[PDB]
């Protein structure tokens, strides 16, 4: 988890949309040859919910505590057709580390529930590379164990990008 | 034309840093005044890398000294090679850690950090194109393990690019000199596995070992062991000053070394290293260069090779000899010992060759390897970390100054999750 | 005229050009300041030829030549060595670290900034040049700098100049020797650059050479040095045509026309056939029929790849001193008459044959024995396929698991483009095993 975030209680509607325009307008947004306002920074929405029940004689105070995390991912980039340079360039590479970081856990996630699934039932071990980044550490409890998660992988239609379409499709069949 | 920022912490690091200074110095030919009065013009065709130059035609290394005790200080300035270095780079307070991490992370040292930034930033912004950065410490101790681990923070949050090597003396598996080594180890290489590219680790009962067994030594002192340390120092950036051959920058070291980031704690040795009585004996060819290097008695870091494999090595040669003898001999050790290397890394052995070699000898080499065994290092410091945390045996010095057992469980799993990174390469026969 | 720009990159590059500008420079009578003493002496004549050399005001003569490295130790050693009064002092240096056996430190991040300063360097020496005939690129495999610049200064250059010839002479890694951990990467990605924009691109390889050394020359311990001779050698049989006079002369143009059956099967290999030391110089004639017949032998090879597993698709000779095209044709017919060597059933013709009347020359202090005739041999064969599977394979080892991957993606690489250069290569090891199918 993340220590000092300010996490924020809200009311009404009004005050969350408040917060939703404030965190857009914070976020870190560049233009591209790709994209006149592409994404810089990976983004986590998180709600912490909770209910609970007021009776003395049969209901349980907070007896439910429950999380949202939203995950908007910036996706991968090629120099050659991006137009990077300097610290556009540097963005680019760090994101394509995490993502390639991001791409190597679900495909060592997916291998390792399968063959123990299949295979006999041995569970002998297996690693899993959740510390090499930052984002798939604290998204670690979503991509596996505690957590009902899922994945909506965009696609671009024109043939020019078939290369990284293709790439898309593999690894939302790997999710 | 490249530079290395050198800093020292701790009373290990300070005497290792003015034996490397001063085997640094003599290949230069620098006298202990700061003058040069050398007879190879290559020596000074690539000075630039560790010293600055001053008004009066003399050479200033570009060192950084940090403590908490002035004891050290002193006595680094009461020495042969004290009046070389400038004393506004002498940073230093009162009231040392006492072989208290907190003391040293949290407490002290961060008030004393600011001036070593301030010391570190004016000495970086100097270059004309900084390379990196090594610092030289123990993990064992107080002011070395938390001062160094909250620089390389600071450097690396400053520096993101370049380079941050480490040569980190280890707590030994049953030499021990402080009660509490495995509490500060155990937090040291949880931050140092983070943030750094590199790190030698150096292990005091191995060079006691190399001492006693290889070089025959009766009555061996530190000074030894701050030799051999410093001959692996120079041998590692050989290539940034002489010309080779096939030459080996600091990056392609940190490259072909490292398959996935977090595996970069590297086993050193040299060679050669005889007796001073079996001298004329053993015969200077590379072969033998080569038997000395891979054997498992002439590591530094008491970690028996033969109990892993190797994910990579690299051998920088220095001396005028043939690449063709070099690369079979090579191939030659691959193929021998096909049972110590990873089958899905071909050829995983760095080679680099530079012309000159060290003073008086024809020739030298240094080996830099990358094995599982190291995981051994890790799991003895661990076992010892929880006989310890268990029943909370010193727990109160920690928690006084600032910190909780959340602190020491993360670092603990860090370290287990890195035992286990190197654990799931060690087998054989990858299929089931 | 006729001449041609020679572009040196990295290291390998480097000790080659030494190596090549040493032996021209023993050639054409220049010494090392660039002085000529026959200018002097004779007072006419044509010795320092156009076809390397430029000649200023002064007599003195200085060569078309462009030395590339980021590192600056290599070409350091050149500026302050025996040859540092020959060369213009723009020697291309870039003032910082090296590209760290780091495709895309060589291509995207570090191997810009020089390259502007490259391609005024080549244009300036270009526009000085009348009717010129092509580059000269030397540069290796396996290195950061040698691939990744390159891609850069080919893919500007076929940008720029375009129709002029573009050949290569690079290093490839040995099947089992080398130095560096992640060669088969680099070597990899080198191919889109080597297979699109080059062409005709020649492979050399060091164990080959290793082996002759041992073997032919009897040197126990070779080094580098001897290796850049040899490749020296070789260089210069091919470009002796554009210098001095011959009975059958063949120049860039027309040496392409006759081995480059197809655009993308650019790949010939190279040998050398009297590669003999001075003590075995003599109890042997050396005619021309015995280097003809040694140019074919699998031993002497300077690429680990056995012609026997493959046919000849095409082959050039270029025979160099006391030469006459009666012996040739004798060679050639005794060599057709063979059954071992296998030639495609769609080339007939076979032979493309060149005659040169200057000898080679003796470098003091080298090992190759004076001799009054030699050959070298260029050769268009299908084996060369073989040599490119044992380097994919270890490719294939290295990427399944994502080895020393995040190094090229943290400096501008994508994932994908690994598995892009892979497919490419494919494509190309089965259009090689695609054209040697009899026809029916
Ligand atoms: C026969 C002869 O010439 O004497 C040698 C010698 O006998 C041996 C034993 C030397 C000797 O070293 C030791 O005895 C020793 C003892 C404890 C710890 C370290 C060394 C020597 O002291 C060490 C010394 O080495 C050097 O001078 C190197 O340049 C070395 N620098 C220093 O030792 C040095 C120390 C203080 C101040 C200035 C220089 C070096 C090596 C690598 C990279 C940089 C520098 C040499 C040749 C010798 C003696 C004098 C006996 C050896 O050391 C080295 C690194 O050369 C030990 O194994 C080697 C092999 C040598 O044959
Ligand atoms: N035959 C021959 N091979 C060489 C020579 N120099 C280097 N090589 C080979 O080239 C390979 C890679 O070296 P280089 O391509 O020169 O590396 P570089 O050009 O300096 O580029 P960087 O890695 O960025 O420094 C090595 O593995 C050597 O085997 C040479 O002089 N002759
Ligand atoms: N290799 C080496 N180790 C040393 C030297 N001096 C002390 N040590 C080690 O350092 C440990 C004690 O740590 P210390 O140096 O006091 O840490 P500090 O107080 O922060 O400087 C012991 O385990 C010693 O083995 C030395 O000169 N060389
Ligand atoms: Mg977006
Ligand atoms: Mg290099």
């Amino acid at each position: 988890y993340v220590e000092d975030l300010s996490k924020l209680a809200v009311t009404s509607y009004n005050d969350i949309q408040d917060l939703m325009d404030s965190g857009n307008k914070a976020r870190t947004v560049a233009a591209t040859n790709m994209n006149e306002t592409s994404s810089r920074s990976h983004a986590v929405f998180n709600i912490i919910f909770t209910q609970k029940r007021h009776d003395a004689e049969t209901n349980i105070t907070t007896e439910k505590v429950s999380k949202i995390s939203l995950v908007d991912l910036a996706g991968s980039e090629r120099a050659d057709s991006t137009g990077a340079k300097g610290t556009r360039l540097k963005e680019g590479a760090n994101i394509n580390k995490s993502l390639t970081t991001l791409g190597k856990v679900i495909s060592a996630l997916a291998e390792m529930d399968s063959g123990p699934n299949k295979n006999k039932k041995k569970k002998k071990t297996d690693f899993i590379p959740y510390r090499d980044s930052v984002l798939t550490w604290l998204l670690r409890e979503n991509l596996g164990g505690n957590s009902r998660t899922a994945m909506v992988a965009a696609l671009s239609p024109a043939d020019i990008n078939y290369d990284e379409t293709l790439s898309t499709l593999r690894y939302a069949d790997r999710a | 034309m490249r530079e290395i920022v050198h800093i020292q912490a701790g009373q290990c690091g300070n005497q290792i840093g003015a034996k490397f200074w001063e085997v640094i110095s003599d290949e230069h030919g620098i006298d202990p005044t700061g003058s040069y009065h050398g007879d190879s013009d290559l020596q000074l065709e690539r000075i630039n890398v560790y010293y600055n130059e001053a008004t009066g035609n003399k050479y200033v290394p570009r060192a950084i000294l940090v403590d908490l005790e002035p004891g050290t200080m002193d006595s680094v300035r009461s020495g042969p090679f004290g009046q070389i270095f400038r004393p506004d780079n002498f940073v230093f307070g009162q009231s040392g850690a006492g072989n208290n991490w907190a003391k040293g992370h949290y407490t002290e040292g961060a008030e004393l950090v600011d001036s070593v930034l301030d010391v570190v930033r004016k000495e970086s912004e100097s270059c004309d194109c900084l390379q990196g950065f090594q610092l030289t410490h123990s993990l064992g101790g107080g002011t070395g393990s938390g001062m160094g681990t909250l620089l390389i923070s600071k450097i690396r949050e400053e520096y993101p690019d370049r380079i941050m090597n480490t040569f980190s003396v280890m707590p030994s598996p049953k030499v021990s000199d402080t009660v509490v080594e495995p509490y500060n180890a155990t937090l040291s290489v949880h931050q140092l596995v983070e943030n750094t590219d590199e790190t030698y680790c150096i292990d005091n009962e191995a060079l006691y070992d190399i001492c006693f067994r290889t070089l025959k030594l009766t009555t061996p002192t530190y000074g030894d062991l701050n030799h051999l340390v410093s001959a692996t120092m120079s041998g590692v950036t050989t290539c940034l000053r002489f010309p080779g051959q096939l030459n080996a920058d600091l990056r392609k070291l940190a490259v072909n070394m490292v398959p996935f980031p977090r595996l970069h704690f590297f086993m050193p040795g040299f060679a050669p290293l005889t007796s001073r009585g079996s001298q004329q004996y053993r015969a200077l060819t590379v072969p033998e260069l080569t038997q000395q290097m891979f054997d498992s008695k002439n590591m530094m870091a008491a970690c028996d090779p033969r109990h892993g494999r190797y994910l990579t090595v690299a051998a920088i040669f220095r001396g005028r000899m043939s690449m063709k003898e070099v690369d079979e001999q090579m191939l030659n050790v691959q193929n021998k010992n096909s049972s110590y290397f990873v089958e899905w890394i071909p050829n995983n052995v760095k080679t680099a060759v530079c012309d000159i070699p060290p003073r008086g000898l024809k020739m030298s080499a240094t080996f830099i390897g990358n094995s599982t065994a190291i995981q051994e290092l890790f799991k003895r410091i661990s076992e010892q970390f929880t006989a310890m945390f268990r029943r909370k045996a010193f727990l109160h010095w920690y928690t006084g100054e600032g910190m909780d057992e959340m602190e020491f469980t993360e670092a603990e799993s860090n370290m287990n999750d890195l035992v286990s990174e190197y654990q799931q390469y060690q087998d054989a026969t990858a299929d089931e | 005229m006729r001449e041609c720009i020679s572009i040196h990159v990295g290291q390998a590059g480097v000790q080659i050009g030494n190596a090549c500008w040493e032996l021209y420079c023993l050639e054409h009578g220049i010494q090392p300041d660039g002085q000529m003493p026959s200018d002097k002496t004779i007072g006419g004549g044509d010795d320092s030829f156009n076809t390397f050399f430029s000649e200023t005001g002064a007599g003195k003569h200085v060569p078309r030549a462009v030395f590339v490295d980021l590192e600056p130790t290599v070409i350091d050693e050149v500026r302050t060595g025996t040859y540092r009064q020959l060369f213009h002092p723009e020697q291309l240096i870039t003032g910082k670290e090296d590209a760290a056996n780091n495709y895309a430190r060589g291509h995207y991040t570090i191997g810009k900034e020089i390259i502007d300063l490259v391609l005024d360097r080549i244009r300036k020496l270009a526009d000085q040049c009348t009717g010129l005939q092509g580059f000269l690129v030397f540069h290796s495999f396996g290195g950061g700098t040698g691939s990744g610049f390159t891609s850069l200064l080919m893919e500007r250059l076929s940008v720029d100049y375009g129709k002029k010839s573009k050949l290569e002479f690079s290093i490839y890694p040995a099947p089992q020797v080398s130095t560096a951990v992640v060669e088969p990467y680099n070597s990899i990605l080198t191919t889109h650059t080597t297979l699109e924009h080059s062409d005709c691109a020649f492979m050399v390889d060091n164990e080959a050479i290793y082996d002759i050394c041992r073997r032919n020359l009897d040197i126990e311990r070779p080094t580098y040095t001897n290796l850049n001779r040899l490749i020296s050698q070789i260089v210069s049989s091919i470009t002796a045509s554009l210098r001095f006079d011959g009975a059958l002369n063949v120049d860039l143009t027309e040496f392409q026309t006759n081995l480059v059956p197809y655009p993308r099967i650019h790949f010939p290999l190279a040998t050398y056939a009297p590669v003999i030391s001075a003590e075995k110089a003599y109890h042997e004639q050396l005619s021309v029929a015995e280097i003809t017949n040694a140019c074919f032998e699998p031993a002497n090879q300077m690429v680990k790849c056995d012609p026997r597993h493959g046919k000849y698709m095409a082959c050039c000779l270029l025979y160099r001193g006391d030469v006459v095209p009666k012996d040739v044709n004798a060679a050639i017919a005794t060599i057709k008459t063979k059954r071992s060597i296998q030639f495609v059933d769609w080339c007939p013709t076979g032979f493309k044959v060149g005659i040169n009347y200057q000898p080679p020359t003796v470098v003091p202090g080298g090992d190759l024995a004076k001799v009054q005739r030699a050959v070298c041999m260029l050769s268009n064969t299908t084996a060369i396929a073989e040599a490119w599977a044992r380097l994919d394979h270890k490719f294939d080892l290295m990427y399944a698991k994502r080895a020393f991957v995040h190094w090229y993606v943290g400096e501008g690489m994508e994932e994908g483009e690994f598995s892009e250069a892979r497919e490419d290569m494919a494509a190309l090891e089965k259009d090689y095993e695609e054209v040697g199918v009899d026809s029916v």
